[PDB]
């Protein structure tokens, strides 16, 4: 009857005819392709390299299962033309996926996304349903994985198939589903790992994964104020190295200026007048105080006004990765030059102090050389006060209301850039610092000439107001090409031009 | 110290400073580390030669993993091959008969005989890994088919050898509970074969429903006979056994179906560990059968500590082996040693479950580490206190006490000047009670622990020789301690102690005869002057000697021991307190300590010249002391300005007040 | 690039104090040796 | 460094029982000088608490007060009173200079209302300079036979005092009568005493500007014979408020012109955003006249008030204007001199104080260098 | 050469180095040093 | 090793029996010799407890005290005095030092102010050719006065190994300018603490000075150079005491520079800025020394008795004390040009002339030969 | 002072430590190997 043999070719089976009127042999020959596809597919998908490509295996053999199934079930015996009819509906669909396997091929998220731009290629015809069955069975893995990090962060690897892989302990590399999230699972397991050591719409992964992210982040940062004092770092570091402390700020510089080679550079003596100063400082001598450090990067051999020498704060591992190293070595670069601000007013005392005890010998000689001292130190205070409110006051009133895991670092970083370009030591604003060093030389200068000299005194004093006047012309004309700069006009010009 | 050994005979062996690669490996160090193969192996990929022969080193669960990724690093840099390989070269230099429909039934019958682990009809056992014999004539279908279900007699065949082979008893408990727990996993097989051996009666187990049915079978099966072969091909017992055991169902963590019976089999096998570990934590008792656990001891003689001074007993009591370590446990090993370690010295004087993905055991002895650390501080506080003891070595050791030395010297000066091997022990015995007894020294408790003792060499040399590597100075003192007391203060402290004395009492006596010169002379002038100098250098540096440095040293000791966790940094406190105290003395400085001991001579050579009663020798006399002062404040200058120390400063200032000596 | 400057003083003070004590162990165990 | 304050008179040991009593109630410092349980610094007032405080029948009343645990009418006749006690006077002076570590100035409030003060403190400013001449010393005068004693006193304060400030009855009153409405003397030196405390804000606090005594007053003083001094204190709310009310003359306690020097402190916790706008809104506005011949600017300073006891603000500042009350107490002495052993000194502190005048009223044009 | 030790050098021939060399690399591995930094001793080393 | 208190005079006898109260209070004992229950080296002032003393009207007015059960005006005249009762005190003294372990020192208080100035002088000569090994300490007390005084000074310069200066001039000053008195039943209370105070550690156990010796050699460094003079600051820190001791007020005195000086720290300071106090005074230079031979400058510790707050007591031995023998020297003159062979002064004049001239060149550089 | 000298100087106290720590391990193994 032929009916057994034809039904006999999906199966796999050979047969008489199927080995391995007249226009009959086109029917068989189209019933036969038929079968070569199914063949060939249960011939490659036999197999139970990837973890993801064996989802998609088994999922390719639960189908043909099913399909296995629907054969042999309903026709005991049929018509052939009822028969070519019936599986016609069904064959082209078998023919297609085999197109869409090899009878090379993707592994890992590559696969799962190939699939997935399948998918939406076809999205309105029938093959929606048999898709989205194998993509929802062939990503079992990949939510496997997902799930790890939301719940226990215990990373699992079987042969590198995902796009990720495995001090500063952040060398974890990372490089289709949105990208509002691969990022923000990717961060989401070093913060969980950090603890441990201390239509297409993709709704139902995102649906409990958004909430317990934001559980976690929440907690990491909760955790960082409160049990470890982050914010008792950032005032103490304020407190040092911005040089903000009273009474330690002009310990410190008192105690170094007082000497002046061999000497104030040995270990003896200035590892021990940082102790000394401790405890004139009134404010500290707590763990905070601690892992303060005179460190030296320059040995000079020998009127100047540079004194290189550096002051690093040390931290523990758990906070090593909040400030960056770099972070640090600008704190030591905006400290060495306000440190040569204050130099200015230990040697501006001094000659103070030195020409009180000059009084009887009063005359024009001693008072126009004083009323030179006093235009001399206006000028110091008046731009002291200026990097005082620029860098103490008005950029810690940012980061202060700003605060309340990389939210920290990134906003860190703008602070420090904010307290460096307001500071003036930008190149941007080089011009600026080339003459006001030229007035540091110049004052220096004064002070060298402790009246057998007063000629050269005002030669140094007329040079110093020409200076200054240079100074206030070249920042008027820098106006016209930064706000913060904006009131420096105003503090150094009120009432004058 | 073996690191130190492998960087100098790797460089010895190849041709080329060591101190800076050693650093680079001991700031990296009972932990293991694994890093992913699949990688590692197609790096290196004749490799076909590597592929084959691998697979034969974890079937024996050999420190593999680690290794295999340093090749292919190696294999990376071509240079570092290419200069191995050059060192390397330096160095050398009847079925067919019966219905095929009916046949199916016959098959599928005899195949359920072979489950049972007895011969068939058909199906057979070739004797010998097991391999099976099913028909010399059968359809190629039938025989394909019952050879996909052949595998799983051979791995039955396989467990019931493991566990009637295991089941001796030189084998450790460990392997008992093993073998033991496995027992139920067959019988319940057997049940199901029983079972379907009911089943089949009605026909309605066929050739392909057997298939199916025997697959969660197959896979059970089949981790049966890899943990039996794993087990089988490498000796493996006490720790080992737990370790494969968790590395195997930690491997099998995305399965779901093969981790719960590895789950259950290392649950169950490790009651005869952990019921062990039980008492060798909340006790001292090690029952211990066979070399299995991680803990060895070694019989030493008590008192050898008391003895001598290289043998050392806290290291040696108790080690750890390594290979014993069941690898879940490693993080808190030295802990676990610390629990024991503890708890047997006092107690000769007067529960856990294993769980996954849980630290509860973890947990539990941490404060079992708590309590067994907490229980020996009290007990050497409360009673045979440690406080009172040091506070006593401190009196006589250190000169705390004045009026007992004032009156010692007083009387035996003139038994102590007679050269050496001419004075009894008993008659300087005798003498050290009577002065005992009449200064304020009777408020004592402890006063009988004082013996006399006389030294074979003198300190300066003693000290000279250990750096650059008789008469009254052979005098010594030394102190006797009980068992429990002896633990911290040994010889490896006790002799510094004593070296710290030798100097203390050489400085002492000098400056006692100095003194006593100033009366002789009591009433030819240029020896006032001489005299003045000379007296305030030894008093300053017995000021420094002893108000900065034996004081405020001390005084951190006593506000340290308030606030110890374990003896462990107890003793680490006390040999702290001793080596710095050392340094902050003249000793340990080859330079500084020769000119020192050259001055010394210097000084007790002149004091006896005043007796003698000589113009053309006090000069001279001047003359040697101001240049040895020059020499010593030069060196120490030079020693506190380059190198960082407070003592030496200190001393600068209070040997010289008034700017004299400015050259 | 520069040193601390102030662990170097407590580094220093490490290594010589525990180069004596290890010196000290060497000699009383040679000695051992000739006895 | 520790500062230590002097008091003379009955109303210098008045106004300096009030400034201890504030400035003991600023901190948490029980009347009866102990620490209560309840960052700020007091050891430079304080020492181990007992206060560095000399007071020279007020005193009775004084000690019988509840803080007792916490220590004629001629110039000549104050200036023999001294001579005759100077050296048991200067006894516990200088035990107290050497129990303190390292001395900075010598605060005084000294009274020259015809009383025995303005003799003693003639005295005492005269020997302070002789014995301590790298020792700081700063005066907190005030200002009412009465115009003559106010005036012999000024010829050595010009010439011994490094500082001084100046606080007159006659704006005083005004303020105690128009926003006290008054109508004694304890009403009008609560005023005073609270000008005390706010003056050294920057002192007590640490800070990054002006740690120090000398700090500030070198600033204000361009020249040591130009040494005078003015305060206010406004509150009686952000910067712009405090800084347009220290302006007006209902605020200056003082009875062309310009200033100098002007240092303000803030003692709020106003945000430090808004300090710039409102200097430029002082500049665009001029409410302020300044020096025409160098480059004079303002400055503020900021520092945290005691959490113990609203935004504050204190003025410091300079003014030629305090001319015309000199001119006042020299045309009363002209006059006087006409209606009544040699009147040799006496004609020299007319030279003097002449002097001063004619340099203050030279500083105003633009010529005043060379 | 223990055997463990020929056993582990068989596969480093086979892999494609000095057999005393070996033994010192298997030592330090099995004092649980990092594979990691005993490259980066032999790279500082047979520079 | 033991000493003898030895009391001549008036004064010398009410300064040493007003120490003994002292002593007896501060220590566990009864006024009865007898221990009271309510550690310390008791050794050196008790024996197993009667006092060594030899006590020389006032002996009436002691013996009435309930302590009972616990033991003219020329210098020639108590010369004469002292010659005639060689036996009968010198008998005393030798039944006592042969009774005692080990002598080491002699304890002399007394006025130079009648009949113990004659005896204190004889004494010092017999005692020095009697025994010429023991050590002798003089706690003189300062005030015919002139003659006196010199006369006395003669031995006491040269017999005497040691002696400190006790005036009633500064006395009174102190008993002035910080207790208000204004007898001499108060100005002695300020010697009794001194004299307490002068030798706690020779009774207190100590790691240094734990016996008499070694405190004299450190301070005189030449038996012609022996003057020491006390202080006492409390009537806070170790730095605030020495600061206070170098003040001129507070020693008890009526270029120059010092010698040798000794501060006991009687507090319960921790020894750690025993050091720093000595490193602050150096760089504020607050005193200065002899510039020819190196000087220095220490500090001993002790503790309190627990039976019975900070102390402090100065050893200072400064070339300004010529001023007082100067001070003496022009009353002499004045003396006599004012009015057996008269000889003795004459000889007393140069002596002390020759120890001015001692002192003063004591400062030069180039003192030595 | 070099600023170089400080990188000599601690070599050579390492050197006085790792040269003498490898002589006391020889040293051991010969009392293992006497006994
Ligand atoms: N400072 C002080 N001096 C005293 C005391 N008692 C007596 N003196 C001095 O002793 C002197 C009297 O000596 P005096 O007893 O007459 O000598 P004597 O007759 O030889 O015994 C007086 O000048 C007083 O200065 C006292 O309690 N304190």
């Amino acid at each position: 009857e032929l009916v057994k043999d034809v039904l006999n070719v999906l199966i796999g089976v050979v047969s008489a005819t199927f080995s391995l009127p007249e226009s009959i042999s086109s029917l068989l020959s189209e019933v036969a392709e038929y079968g070569t596809c199914y063949t060939r597919l249960s011939h490659f998908s036999l197999q139970p390299k990837g973890l993801v490509f064996q989802a998609f295996t088994s999922g390719l053999r639960r189908y043909l299962q099913y399909y296995r199934a629907c054969v042999l079930s309903t026709p005991p015996t049929l018509s052939l033309l009822t028969i070519g009819f019936l599986f016609k509906k069904l064959g082209r669909q078998l023919r297609y996926l085999a197109e869409l396997c090899g009878v090379a091929f993707p592994t890992g998220v590559k696969l799962l996304s190939y699939l997935y731009q399948e998918a939406l290629h076809n999205c309105s015809n029938e093959h929606y349903p048999v898709l989205l069955s194998l993509l929802k069975t062939s990503c079992e893995p990949y939510t496997r994985f997902i799930h790890d990090w939301v719940y226990s962060g215990v990373f699992r690897d079987a042969y590198g198939e995902f796009m990720i892989q495995v001090k500063l302990y952040w060398t974890h590399g990372y490089v289709v589903f949105l990208k509002h999230i691969a990022h923000d699972i990717y961060v989401c397991g070093k913060t969980i790992n950090l603890l441990k050591l201390c239509v297409l719409m993709k709704r139902s992964i995102t649906a409990p994964l958004a909430a317990h992210i934001s559980l976690v982040n929440k907690a990491a940062v909760d955790y960082f104020f409160v049990e470890l004092h982050l914010e008792a770092h950032y005032e103490a570091l304020r407190h040092f190295l911005l040089m903000e402390d009273g009474e330690f700020a002009q310990s410190l510089s008192d105690l170094l200026f007082e000497k002046l080679p061999g000497e104030l550079l040995n270990p003896l003596v200035l590892n021990s007048v940082l102790s000394k100063a401790l405890q004139c400082s009134l404010h500290g001598d707590t763990p905070h105080a601690s892992n303060l450090s005179l460190a030296l990067k320059y040995l000079p051999e020998v009127p100047d006004v540079l004194s290189c020498l550096e002051l690093r704060y040390k931290v523990d591992w758990p906070l090593n990765i909040v400030i960056t190293e770099g972070c640090v070595s600008k704190y030591s670069g905006v400290f060495s030059f306000l440190l040569q601000l204050k130099l200015m007013m230990w040697a501006l005392k001094d000659v103070c102090f030195h020409l009180k005890r000059t009084a009887m010998a009063g005359s024009v000689q001693f008072r126009q050389l004083q009323l030179f001292k006093h235009e001399m130190q206006h000028f110091v205070k008046v731009i002291q006060g200026y990097i005082a409110n620029q860098i103490l006051h008005v950029t810690w009133c940012e980061f202060r209301a700003r605060l309340a895991l990389e939210e920290i670092q990134r906003a860190h970083a703008e602070y420090l850039h904010k307290a460096v370009f307001r500071g003036l030591l930008t190149e941007k604003a080089a011009p600026v610092m080339n003459v006001i060093h030229s007035i540091f030389s110049l004052v220096l200068k004064f002070r060298s000439q402790l009246h057998p000299n007063f000629a050269l005194m005002q030669q140094s004093y007329n040079t110093f107001k020409y200076y200054s006047h240079f100074l206030f012309k070249v920042v008027t004309k820098l106006v016209n090409r930064q706000p913060h700069l904006e009131d420096f006009l105003l503090r150094i010009n009120f009432n004058n031009y | 110290f073996r690191i130190h050994h492998d960087v100098n005979e790797l460089l010895s062996l190849l041709r080329v400073g060591a101190e800076v690669y050693i650093d680079l490996l001991q700031k990296n160090r009972y932990v293991t580390t694994t890093v992913s193969a699949h990688s590692a192996k197609v790096k290196i990929a004749t490799p076909e030669d590597f592929l084959k022969k691998y697979d034969e080193l974890k079937s024996k669960n050999t420190n593999l993993d680690p290794l295999v990724y340093l090749l292919s690093k190696l294999t990376e840099d071509k240079e570092t091959l290419q200069y191995l390989q050059q060192n390397a070269k330096e160095r050398a230099e009847l079925p067919g008969t019966l219905p095929l429909a009916s046949q199916e039934s016959a098959v599928v019958e005899d195949l359920l005989y072979v489950l049972v682990g007895v011969d068939g009809r058909y199906v057979s056992a070739q004797p010998l890994s097991r391999t099976f014999l099913v028909d010399p004539n059968l359809d190629l279908s039938i025989r394909e088919l019952v050879h996909r279900i052949l595998p799983v007699a051979a791995s039955y065949s396989a467990v019931t050898r493991f566990i009637e082979e295991k089941s001796s008893f030189e084998y450790g408990q460990v392997n008992h509970a093993l073998a033991a727990a496995m027992r139920t996993l067959v019988k319940e097989h057997l049940i199901l074969v029983s079972q379907l051996e009911q089943l089949h009666r009605q026909g309605l187990l066929s050739l392909q429903k057997l298939w199916f049915y025997i697959q969660p079978a197959m896979r059970t099966m089949d981790i049966l006979a890899s943990l039996a072969t794993s087990v089988d091909k490498g000796e493996c017992l006490g720790g080992s056994t737990l370790s494969l055991l968790h590395d195997r169902s930690f491997s099998y963590t995305g399965d779901s179906q093969a981790q719960e019976l590895c789950l259950y089999l290392t649950k169950a096998a490790s009651a005869p560990y952990f019921e062990v570990l039980e008492k060798w934590i909340y006790r001292g008792i090690i029952h211990d059968p066979y070399s299995e656990f991680m803990v060895e001891e070694h019989e030493l003689r008590k008192e050898r500590i008391q003895e001598d001074y290289n043998d050392k007993y806290w290291d040696q009591r108790y080690t750890i082996v390594q290979q014993q370590i069941p690898s879940f446990l490693q993080k808190m090993a030295d802990k676990i040693l610390s629990t024991g370690k503890y708890l047997n010295v006092v107690r000769e004087c007067g529960e856990i479950i294993y769980t996954l993905k849980e630290r509860a055991y973890v947990e539990q002895i941490e404060k079992a580490f708590n309590y067994a650390s907490k229980v020996l501080l009290d007990f050497l506080m409360e009673e045979k206190e440690l406080v009172a003891h040091l506070r006593s070595i401190k009196r006589y050791f250190l000169m705390d006490q004045g009026d007992f030395f004032v009156h010692f010297m007083d009387l035996a000066e003139e038994e102590l000047r007679k050269p050496v091997e001419d004075i009894t022990p008993p008659r300087l015995e005798a003498l050290l009670e009577l002065a005992l007894r009449m200064s304020t020294a009777n408020t004592d408790p402890f006063k009988d622990d004082l013996k006399i003792d006389l030294m074979p060499h003198d300190l300066i040399t003693q000290l000279l020789r250990v750096l650059a590597i008789s008469g009254l100075e052979a005098f010594s003192f030394d102190y006797i301690v009980k068992w429990p007391l002896s633990l911290i203060i040994n010889r490896k402290a006790l002799t510094r102690y004593q070296m710290l004395f030798r100097h203390m009492f050489y400085c002492k006596h000098v400056e006692r005869q100095l003194c006593s010169v100033w009366i002789s002379n009591k009433t030819f002038a240029g020896a006032f002057t001489l005299r003045q100098r000379m007296l305030n250098f030894v008093q300053n540096i017995q000021y420094y000697m002893m108000f900065e440095v034996m004081e405020p040293t001390w005084h951190i000791l006593e506000k340290n021991l308030k606030s110890a966790s374990n003896i462990d940094d107890v003793l680490g406190h006390h040999t702290g307190f001793l080596d710095t105290c050392l340094k902050d003395c003249m000793l340990t400085n080859p330079e500084l300590l020769k000119v020192f001991s050259k001055l010394m001579s210097v000084c007790v050579m002149f004091t006896n010249c005043m007796q003698k009663f000589f113009e053309a020798t006090i000069n001279k006399f001047d003359k040697n002391f101001s240049a040895h002062l020059l020499d010593l404040l030069a060196r120490l200058s030079i020693y506190s300005t380059s190198d960082c120390e407070h003592g030496m400063a200190s001393v600068i200032s209070r040997l010289d007040f008034n700017g004299f000596y400015t050259e | 690039r520069a040193r601390n400057m102030k662990d170097f003083e407590n580094q220093i003070t490490e290594l010589k104090k525990e180069n004596f004590n290890l010196k000290l162990r060497i000699y009383f165990l040679e000695e051992r040796m000739q006895q | 460094r520790e500062i230590i304050t002097l008091q003379l008179g009955q109303c210098g040991n008045q106004i300096g029982f009030e400034f201890w009593k504030q400035l003991c109630a600023e901190h948490g410092i029980s009347p009866e000088a102990i620490v209560e349980e309840f960052t700020d610094r007091k050891d430079v007032f304080f020492y181990q608490y007992i206060p560095r405080a000399v007071l020279l029948r007020v005193i009775h009343s004084i000690l019988n007060s509840p803080y007792a645990k916490l220590y004629g009418n001629n110039w000549a006749s104050g200036f023999s009173q001294g001579e005759k006690i100077h050296e048991d006077i200067f006894d516990i002076i200088d035990r107290e200079a050497d129990g303190s570590d390292s001395l900075e100035g010598f605060v005084l409030c000294h009274s020259i209302a015809g009383g025995t003060g303005s003799g003693l403190g003639s005295y005492l400013l005269e020997r302070l300079n002789d014995r301590y001449p790298k020792k700081l010393v700063q005066t907190y005068s005030v200002f009412p036979v009465q115009p003559y004693n106010s005036l012999l006193t000024l010829k050595r304060l010009t010439q011994n005092a490094d500082c001084l400030v100046v606080l007159d009855n006659t704006a005083l009153n005004r303020i105690a009568t128009d926003r006290l409405h008054i109508q004694s003397f304890s009403q009008i030196n609560q005023l005073v005493s609270t000008i005390m405390s706010a003056s050294t804000t920057t002192l007590r606090y640490p800070g990054y500007m002006n740690n120090d005594l000398i700090g500030l007053i070198a600033s204000l003083i361009p020249t040591p014979r130009l040494h005078f001094l003015m305060t206010g204190y406004t509150p009686l709310t952000t910067v712009l408020d405090v800084m347009r009310r220290l302006l007006q003359p209902k605020n200056v306690m003082v009875s062309n012109h310009c200033y100098i020097a002007i240092l303000n402190i803030i003692q709020g916790e106003v945000d430090p955003t808004q300090v710039h706008k409102s200097l430029q809104r002082i500049r665009e506005r001029k409410l302020a006249n300044f020096i025409p011949w160098g480059p004079a600017s303002i400055q503020v300073a900021l520092s945290r008030k005691s959490p113990y006891l609203r935004v504050s603000g204190l003025m410091m500042a300079n003014h030629t204007s305090i001319s015309s009350l000199f001119e006042r107490t020299c045309r009363q002495y002209d006059k006087l001199r006409k209606r009544e052993d040699n009147f040799d000194e006496m004609d020299t502190s007319r030279e003097i104080v002449q002097q001063l005048i004619d340099e203050y009223h030279a500083a105003t044009r633009p010529d005043y260098i060379s | 050469l223990s055997t463990e030790e020929m056993e582990l050098y068989e596969l480093a021939q086979a892999a494609g180095i000095d057999p005393d060399v070996f033994k010192i690399l298997v030592d330090l591995l099995k004092l649980n040093v990092a594979p990691l930094a005993v490259f980066q001793m032999l790279k500082s080393m047979c520079a």
